[PDB]
């Protein structure tokens, strides 16, 4: 009976108390990051617990032809709130997660969501669509902000990924049968120890519809999915100055 | 002094990777047999369903019984990982006496995995790996026979100039030792250690590896990274006595020291650059063929 | 111990008698910025001309920075109130005194002790970069050092307004450089033989 | 022997080894601040040290004809850096303080200045000069920003304050004799507990030059005096979003 | 090399932060292993020729072969090392031909031949290296036989007996006696060649022992140890810019 | 657990305002007598430079000796904190029968120590206060005689509204205690507690005690609040027999339990309004008269 | 309180009693000189303290225009007094040595010189100044005598010498701040264990200004620096008659 949260700020807030369970990752002990391998020696520093909590992003539809959508990680606050202040003008970071997406549906309504997250993953850009003509796509598609991006093709993922071997990633279901919010837990991994938050892209979020919408003529023709993120114990390196050079 | 206990939630014990959940080692563990039908409680491990395990409240198989397997199978040697090598056609270069192509008697080729995607993109599976490399140079004659000539391996470290004449000074190369090689004794057979700039090599990362702010003009360095490589190949003849016959090479390719992680799934489409995610959109076709219909062929 | 210099700007004969320079005159005094270099030592200029440049400038990989001082030439009397400040890569070229406010630094006077240890860490996340060439790659920006006046160059009646001295540097443990690569520069019309 | 600091940010810093010794206050222990009696009841935090470092913000010149300067406390870092921001988005403040003046003079130089600290201090406000005529005093008297103001009167301070009777509060000289910088030391008073950083004003520094500037001919006519703080141990109460209202 | 704080206060205003390490330093040294690629030279033995009227070649062994590379080992003046020559034989077209060729070494002390059939062949005191072109090339090692206890570069002195002059000058560097020998190469026997040849002089250094540091050099020489530089023409050891604070 | 220490430099043993240094209290004190001249060392304390405390490397009083002087004065009682109030004209109020500054019968004056600067001032040389207060109302002719009328006195607390006319509903005052007073009793005599909105009286603060954006408009609100004020107070005469003598009343002002703080000097300027830090620039006078020469009146 | 000095020779004498202290050298133990390694076996002698003291060389002087100026070790007293005609005629020696050399600079004065010695130093000469005409230096220029010589050019010394890359020798600065006095320690060390007087030479000082002389017109145009050295246990071996071949 772990299943619980503690959460008010702002003016509103989302707890639960019989949700449908959680998942568990790697059956492992907590701990800080290496701190003795940097360029520098000068001693780390813990924010600790002064600003994270939970605001919404988005609060994405599904509709009948839905096509697919996704985020950038952690692009979607790194230009918001004092959060995205200190992102800015800090170099390195790093801290743990906890994903609660709020996906709720009705007695009327059937069908079932593909929502993976899935790290690592080089982004399958537009790159022209076609990509035979060299016109290199505009910046409109590498900072999109706080709406993400459309993604084109939902069984090749715009990079030639068949769907039906994505099932490497967490691999969660949405139903009435199943869910009324689904838990996702990825912690920090990356090939390197340190990176800026500007250059390198770390990994994003991926929907796409496993089933069709459908429901009788009459009913709700969208449903929306509410997302939320709020980073635990999360550690910044690289203190400096408001500095972006 | 201690008076104020606000830190002290802190849970010390630093392990792994950053989470926060725990967990216990156990000194031993836990076995099961197999029986037959009985209407018991208490100890009824003998059946498991992988994320079951048990029975519902709407029986599944009240009808009929089930049969036992036995095992004479070992998978002691089973491992792939290294082993994984066979058989195939991997690729060869020339260096004719007279020619168009090379212009200038001596062949410099960047030395890396991306040399033929047909059989690399076997091993383009993955993302994040450490490993050894084999590179092997066999000479012979563009028409299949062997000649007594003069030849040698001059080899090209990361970092230094590309040559661009016969006589550059690239070829003293002050830091890179010799190796005592001629047409006579076996073909080059030369071992490349792991000097990855980083942890693995990149090929899917989305960054910008030169410094200053992304622009158009700096888009060309995905894949091709002019310094951060390990460096090229340089292959001509020395000395006074030229050849008086042109000369092709295979190279030949094999790795050791097997060590990966990431996995990454099967690609059914083709590139047009290195690591480039274009695709033929028009003309997508699926990863096996299907059929008007599942009950016959 | 290191002498370093770093505004060896004049490129004539005459000036290579004198190359200590770095400027002093009737200051504005009113935060104006005296010189400002960047971090990095490994470049290829009068930051190699250093023997701990020297050997850096062959190399390709480094962790870590070095330790940095200045002496100080004055009279009894005669005293001054400098700032000695450093930026960490990610910021455009410094204002005033408020872009030094977003600097962590010690702050510095001129006081008996000429000598201003300033210690910069291993402020560096990845120890090797992705492989590219030379080019408008410029971005990647790697640190600033600023001078500045506060009152001005201050003596007394009967003292003349000149105090220019050299720069002093030096490398700790944790530092480490090797990956040595091959010559780059050197003269030889004809080879002994 | 604790007349010693360690300062280290940014590029330069300053740190002394044989200044002119320090000046005690109170003869008291440490502590934080009371946290039973506000309207709400939500449990504390503790920002640490977070940003708490030395940059100078203003090098005051002394010359031949000095009239008087001052600031307004803590006005004076309130607008900018992060600590500027935390203020502004931040209702409740309270930190101590250690002030180091540096003010050296030469073999050539006489003379000495009146620095004042004036606690709880009423800004005596130029109020139109005269003030008989009901013309308003604009806002850029109020909010100077990071040049502070000029006062108008010594020996009056703008309200009648006669200057052989300032005794009260901590009284410093700056002379060759005397001290190569001045140290000043004030924790934090309010007749309130809980109050804003943009109604309250608390108070400010005080210059006026004591003694005339003198020197012949020949030497230089001004001498800079830097000023610089950083609050020891800041902790903000009433923590919320970034907004104003 | 305070070590303290003084009576001015350095950091009174902000604190500092901390660093952790993860880099080894065990076999960072490269007092041996500092050895890469680098073009290092050749010579060349033709059938006929003008600059070799004789058929042999009789070159003085040292490092002062191509200053280009050894100005990057004669950074030092005191040194104890093991050296290593290589001499590889080829075709100046850049084949192979079955020839038969041999090497024969010349101690120190010995005269220096002055014709095909000289005494200096039977070189009593030198055993002999069973070598020939199907065989790999030449490979020899050569220790440290330094009269003193380094070799001398930086060393103002006179190396010979009696009063000095301006006749006994030209002894700075090329020493006739304190050398370490010569090497001579020609064809012996009666099948004589019908190829030119070419070889490559290969250089290594082991057991590195070194003292005595001396600083980088930014000019150029024009003979052996010459301390005589391009004075009309000193350019400094980097390019400076009008400006420090932009490129 | 108990693994890592970066939180523990904390000094937990909070006992006052926010500082860094610390001390520690000592059981028993020092004394000290009185000698003559005399060269030794180890012990001599008998005389005390409040600064030096010693004799420098200079002497000072190597030419002649001193005296002593004995002490016959008690300092017990000497405090004036309470007790310093003497006599001095306080003033006055006026309730005529006809006249024009009163066309409504009734008098109604705001309730606060800024009655009169003359003597106020002397009070007023601090800025943050704790006192009891007490008011005295005396009535007598304007002639100076004595008349049996009927006179009353009713009390206004504040945040009750400002009567407008003889017969506002002010005058029922629910919560508003009743006094029995009669011209035939002693005048009034009425204690005033402290119910200062917060922890002093508010002069000398520079603050906008009305949210919202400070503009031109809202600027009066120094020293004259609407409603932080502790109320005024009113009179009037209630029944049938109205009375047939104009009045006066004259109203004395005294403080008890005294608690101060904040020092704040003495001023010789004048103001303008209340708390209005202008003044007479163009006729600036010291507090003190001096002389053209200071040997000789 | 070890940096004491009893001197008392001729008619004058230098020491000092606070002086600007010493350095120490390699932290070691005394010892004589190796005795079973050279050509003969005949046993050794000991001259003890004959005539080791100290007689000043040479004051040099420090102007405006200083080019450099430097001498050469042992050949500065290898000429002169009992010590000359005793290396004249004796083919070997040793000895340690401690270098004090006297700058004094006033009030008025400002600036510092470079001072540094140089051992095994292959003396950069003259050499025809181009030295592409063979037209040898003479013999004024090998033996200067108790004058020494002037350097040509200071940031190359004469040879390509980098004046930043000087650091490896023990290196000094001259400041009113730093030092009234300077001291140098430098033992015996040759790569070759027995040599003449007359064919080798060891080393030799090297001084150039690193700042610019400079004074207010009225002062004194030079400023006068004194050397002198004494030989500490020195020893003397090839003994032999009065006989130079």
């Amino acid at each position: 009976s772990d299943r619980v949260a503690q959460l008010t700020i702002g003016n509103s807030t989302i707890t639960t108390q019989e949700a449908a369970n959680i998942i568990v990752g790697y059956g492992e002990w907590p701990s800080y990051c290496s701190d003795s391998d940097a360029t520098a020696v000068d001693k780390p520093t813990r924010p600790d617990v002064s600003v994270n909590r939970f605001y919404t992003l988005d609060t994405k539809l599904w509709e009948k032809s839905s096509k697919g959508w996704y985020w950038k990680f952690p692009d979607v606050l790194t230009e918001t709130g004092v959060f995205g202040q200190n992102a800015q003008f800090h170099y390195l970071y790093r801290s743990g997660f906890c994903i609660h997406v709020q996906c709720n549906a009705s007695k009327f309504h059937q069908g079932a969501l593909l929502v993976a997250v899935l790290p690592e993953y080089v982004i399958g850009s537009v790159a022209g669509g076609t990509g035979t003509e060299d016109t290199h796509p505009p910046y409109k598609q590498t900072q999109p902000g706080a709406d993400g991006f459309e993604l084109q093709h939902p069984y090749v993922l715009d990079a030639g990924i068949p769907i039906s071997q994505l099932t490497v990633c967490p691999h969660q279901w949405i139903n009435l049968r199943t869910n009324n919010c689904a838990t996702i837990i990825v912690p920090y991994i990356n090939a390197l120890p340190f990176d800026s938050a500007l250059n390198h892209c770390n990994f994003g979020l991926l929907v796409v519809p496993i089933s069709p919408l459908d429901y009788d003529q009459g009913a709700t023709p969208v449903i929306p999915i509410t997302i939320t993120l709020a980073p635990m114990c999360s550690e910044f390196a690289g203190l400096r100055q408001a500095v972006t050079q | 002094g201690d008076r104020v206990a606000d830190v002290i939630e802190s849970s010390i014990g630093d392990s792994v990777s950053r989470a926060l959940t725990r967990a216990l080692p156990a000194p031993t563990g836990q076995d099961t047999q197999v029986s037959s039908h009985r209407l018991d409680t208490g100890k009824v491990p003998a059946l498991q369903a992988a994320e079951i395990g048990a029975s519902s409240n709407a029986s599944d198989e009240s009808m009929i019984e089930t049969r036992c397997v036995l095992n004479s199978h070992s998978t002691a040697e089973t491992t792939l990982d290294s082993f994984f090598s066979r058989a195939g056609l991997v690729g060869e270069i020339d260096l004719p006496l007279e020619g168009t192509t090379n212009p200038n008697g001596y062949a410099n080729w960047d030395i890396d995995i991306t040399g033929y995607a047909q059989m690399r993109r076997k091993v383009e599976l993955f993302t994040y790996m450490r490993f050894d490399a084999e590179f092997t140079f066999v000479a012979c004659t563009p028409t299949g026979q062997v000649v007594p000539q003069l030849l040698q391996y001059m080899f090209v470290p990361p970092g230094a100039p590309e040559p661009d004449s016969r006589e550059s000074l690239a070829w003293q190369t002050a830091t890179n030792p010799s190796v005592f090689v001629k047409l006579s004794d076996p073909p080059a057979q030369v071992s490349v250690p792991f000097m990855s700039p980083a942890s693995a090599y990149q090929w899917f990362y989305d960054g910008y590896p030169t410094f200053g702010e992304h622009k158009q003009e700096k888009d060309l360095e995905y894949g091709a990274c002019p310094n951060n490589m390990m460096g090229t190949f340089s292959v001509r003849t020395v000395g006074t006595s030229k050849s008086k016959y042109p000369l092709v090479i295979r190279i030949y390719m094999r790795m050791k020291h097997v060590r990966a992680w990431i996995p990454r799934p099967m690609r059914n489409q083709n590139y047009l650059f290195k690591a480039n995610p274009n695709y033929a959109g028009n003309f997508i076709k699926p990863t096996g063929a299907s059929r008007t219909a599942i009950t016959t062929l | 111990e290191t002498i370093l210099e770093v505004n060896n700007v004049p490129t004539n004969a005459t000036s290579l008698m004198e190359r200590l320079r770095f400027p002093v005159s009737a200051q504005a005094g009113k935060g104006e910025l005296c010189a400002v270099f960047r971090a990095d030592p490994g470049r290829s200029g009068p930051w190699q001309s250093t023997l701990l440049g020297q050997l850096c400038g062959y190399y390709t990989q480094w962790s870590g920075s070095l330790e940095v001082t200045f002496m100080f030439t004055g009279s009894f009397m005669a005293t001054g109130k400098m700032l000695i400040a450093y930026t960490p890569p990610g910021g455009p070229l410094p204002k005033d005194r408020a872009t030094a406010m977003l600097g962590t630094h010690v702050i510095w006077d001129f006081g008996l002790q000429s000598s201003v240890t300033l210690v910069i860490p291993w402020i560096s996340n990845t120890h090797y970069r992705a492989h590219a060439r030379d080019g408008v790659f410029d971005y990647y920006t790697t640190g600033l050092v600023s001078i500045w006046y506060q009152t001005n160059y201050v003596v007394p009646i009967g003292a003349p307004n000149t105090a220019y001295i050299i720069a002093l540097a030096a490398a700790q443990k944790n530092f480490t450089m090797k990956l040595c690569k091959d010559a780059s520069d050197i003269l030889q019309t004809g080879t002994i033989q």
